[PDB]
């Protein structure tokens, strides 16, 4: 009964560029109430990067307003999340979470050369 | 075959009797192949797809009815949802929900009182403005706003052993919010009958005057059915 | 023999009817076994061991009823619980208490004051909130949580002579928490069934207005017995 | 009627180590309501470090949370403390207690060379 996610991507890129990350679960997406993405940078605790509703309607911060985009894939059970124009405070960990309780294990992403 | 295929997006209409012809045809045609041999047409055209997507978060009993009776006749299982099971929380999922909502600013109020689910469904007024610091009316609007909808999509399978939550939703959608008000004060669907509207008002937390009314009609209604 | 061994584990289910059936069995079993020589099969099997644990802490008539059966059919003797004596303590006790449900900072407090038991289970909000020095509504509401988990698992064989514990947990498990305000201000099982709804309120401090007419009806049912 | 409690274990280990200490009743232990241990530092009053209820749930302190684990055994009447990495300070008596009146009498604990 417990879902069970797996995250995918990150790595590396230089300051402008994008990047998409992806994370599958054990279950229908479509079943799941709420879901979303989560960042930890080193030295502070987390926050919300966006999250998304059974009913695909979206929120983000106004941090990342522009640059960032969620997105449920309903032919394999993965949500992606869109990285566009990136800036060098763009580097942490990043976690997928279900409706909240359960989470991932999360990527580290960094920007340099 | 490929006539089928049109009647594939016409399901995401905004009205309500394109959705319920559309369904009545498709299950119709179901019941009709479904003796035969020839149920791998549903496969090969991905109709099932949608079915089991549109199963769940939807009210609406006529077209929930005939895909549930579309799907169970071709030998799958319906879905069901997903809740969050609120009422067994600790401060850490507490937490990480104020991050979600956006009401990031009172994170650490939250923490230093320890709230957790039992404490948040069962929060009022003076609890946010005297010691949790919400002063304006307006952010507690707000957060009030974002609790009962929260409320209406939990998962009380852990408390509620009369299933009265479904019995809150058949009545309207709206309402299932009250039902941890009406657990942890003691009621149950056996002796609901009996209950005054002055009990519902303090007890159970009930504010708007024709939930309670429309609530106490519909409980009165169903009066000594054991 | 063996396939006893698979009725072993069948009661830890969490579904009522599966307990109900393998409890009707194993005692259904012991009785026609019982006649006998043939009773050292359950010693063996170590049955016992599950049934002696299962009889203790049980809200449910029909398996505590079969598994007691059970037992004095086999000539043992049925368990019971070792609840803390709550109403004679001394202020010793009552940080212990203080230290074990976590509200390790008030110690101090309840030292100045000299809390003992007795003034324990009559603590009301206007003692903690002006002098007790609990300001906030959610940490006397935590508070009160504690202490009504255990006012409801007590042993006040001390102070209750007409056994008005189990009348009250007949009725209801949450409401066994009440009968040390039914003794203090005096009741007792005889003349229980002619107070009215005021004296409950204030005298014996029922706040919840649900719990109050439940009582009522069930006290007033009882009308003249003797 | 009064239920007596004897411990066993105790002594002394190096920082960082494991150990175990047993308690054991007169009584069948699945009857008592609580069961906890609590630990008495020289110099400082006691405190609690573990509790059981009969259902079997378990709170521990945040200061003890993930190095310490108590559990019920229902062969022989017997609730174990389990320590596994240990501190300096962690050196002190422990006692073991039923529902709250009956103590033990104390086993002493110290971490060193």
């Amino acid at each position: 009964m417990a879902v069970q996610l797996v995250e995918s991507g990150g790595g590396l890129v230089q300051p402008g560029g994008s990047l998409r990350l992806s994370c599958a679960a054990s279950v229908s997406i479509s079943r799941i109430y709420v879901m979303a993405w989560y960042r930890q940078a080193p030295g502070k605790q987390r926050e919300v990067v966006a999250v998304i509703r059974y009913d695909g309607t979206t929120n983000y911060p106004d941090s990342v307003k522009g640059r960032f985009t969620i997105s449920r894939d309903n032919a394999k059970n993965t949500v992606y999340l869109q990285m566009n124009s990136l800036k060098p405070e763009d580097t942490a960990v990043y976690y997928c979470n279900a409706n909240v309780e359960t989470w991932g294990q999360g990527t580290q992403v960094t920007v340099s050369s | 075959p490929d006539d089928l295929q049109r009647l594939v997006p016409l399901l995401d209409s905004n009205r309500l009797e394109a959705q319920c012809i559309g369904a009545f045809y498709l299950c119709a045609e179901a019941a009709i192949k479904s003796l035969q041999g020839k149920t791998k047409v549903f496969s090969d055209i991905g109709a099932i797809q949608s079915l089991k997507r549109l199963v769940s978060y939807s009210t609406n009993g006529t077209k929930s009815a005939l895909a549930k009776r579309a799907l169970r006749l071709l030998g799958e299982e319906v879905p069901r949802p997903i809740l969050p099971s609120v009422p067994s929380w600790k401060e850490a999922e507490v937490q990480t929900w104020l991050q979600q909502i956006g009401f990031s600013k009172y994170c650490e109020s939250f923490r230093e009182q320890q709230v957790d689910g039992d404490l948040l469904l069962r929060l009022t007024e003076e609890e946010l403005q005297t010691d949790l610091g919400m002063k304006s009316g307006i952010t507690r609007k707000r957060f009030f706003r974002e609790l009962t909808e929260l409320k209406t999509f939990a998962n009380y399978s852990t408390c509620d052993r009369s299933n009265l939550a479904d019995w809150l939703g058949s009545l309207d959608p709206r309402f299932r919010q009250y039902t941890y008000g009406l657990v942890s004060c003691g009621l149950d669907r056996s002796l609901l009958h009996r209950v005054s509207e002055q009990q519902l008002l303090e007890d159970c937390g009930i504010h708007l005057g024709v939930h309670r009314a429309r609530i106490l009609t519909a409980a009165r209604e169903m009066l000594h059915s054991p």
